[PDB]
């Protein structure tokens, strides 16, 4: 209960992260482009 | 941004019963109040409500209702993917599984007629796709359905086919994931879409058949078959 909810928050903490960075480097790399 | 008052306007009315007026279902207007914000705040990014102290609207609310007003977020948020989640990660994790399953069905709205290709929706959704709470399955599904409309997706479709035969399902999720599907698959004419939608009809019973959330599977089939 308790832990399974914890982890699944770790979980989705993780991957939240891992899509704002990938995010962030399609944005840079779209700015890159038009700048190009 | 415009609040909903700004909408109501309340003072050009007579206000006839401006004292001990007739006692309205409070939870229900926050309820109201909660769609009118989305409504009118739409695709801006802004409101006036939720974004300046979001929590206290929230709690405001009651039962399923927080679910719909957390949802309301993505709803405002739409076509914002970048900036989605950066507003909606605070609600993501929430003593609430109604909070939860509100920002579930808000990171699907805000993914909601766009491609990326992060598959942020995937890459949310896909864990609470069979969670234990059906709360928690429903606003999953229905954010995937609606961030992956008319999209025709296998690895979608695969993820979302096995919660229609889930034991552990209500009839509200079943109907549910059959309305994703529905969406997901629409003019596609899925062959896998069909049978399973079919094998859920057939192993249901008269009294099963009998409540209204079953209406949901045959307008799946409709969504999966129009035109």
């Amino acid at each position: 209960g308790d832990r399974l909810r914890q982890t699944e928050n770790r979980a989705t903490r993780c991957k939240v992260e891992r899509l704002q960075l990938l995010l962030q480097q399609k944005r840079l790399r779209r700015k890159a482009r038009r700048d190009a | 941004p415009k609040v909903p008052d700004d909408i109501y306007k309340t003072h050009l009315e007579n206000n006839r019963f401006g004292g001990s007026g007739s006692q309205v279902d409070s939870a229900r207007m926050n309820l109201a109040s909660s769609f009118v914000n989305g409504f009118v705040n739409a695709a801006f990014g802004q409101d006036k409500l939720l974004t300046d102290d979001g929590n206290k609207w929230l709690y405001k609310n009651k039962d399923h209702g927080m679910l719909s007003a957390a949802a309301s977020l993505g709803m405002i948020l739409l076509w914002d993917v970048d900036g989605g989640l950066t507003q909606i990660d605070k609600y993501l994790y929430s003593s609430e599984d109604y909070i939860k399953s509100g920002a579930l069905l808000a990171c699907g709205i805000v993914n909601s007629g766009v491609r990326n290709e992060c598959d942020p929706a995937l890459a949310l959704l896909s864990d609470y796709v069979l969670h234990n709470s059906n709360t928690m399955r429903l606003g999953s599904i229905f954010g995937l359905g609606l961030a992956y409309a008319g999209s025709n997706r296998e690895d979608v479709l695969t993820l979302l086919l096995p919660v229609m035969g889930d034991s552990k399902s209500s009839m509200e999720v079943a109907g549910v994931t059959a309305l994703a599907c529905g969406m997901i698959a629409v003019g596609s004419c899925n062959g896998d879409v069909t049978s399973t939608i079919l094998q859920t009809i057939m192993e249901k019973s008269e009294t099963e058949l009998k409540d209204t959330y079953a209406r949901w599977l045959p307008l799946g089939l409709g969504l999966n078959h129009l035109g």
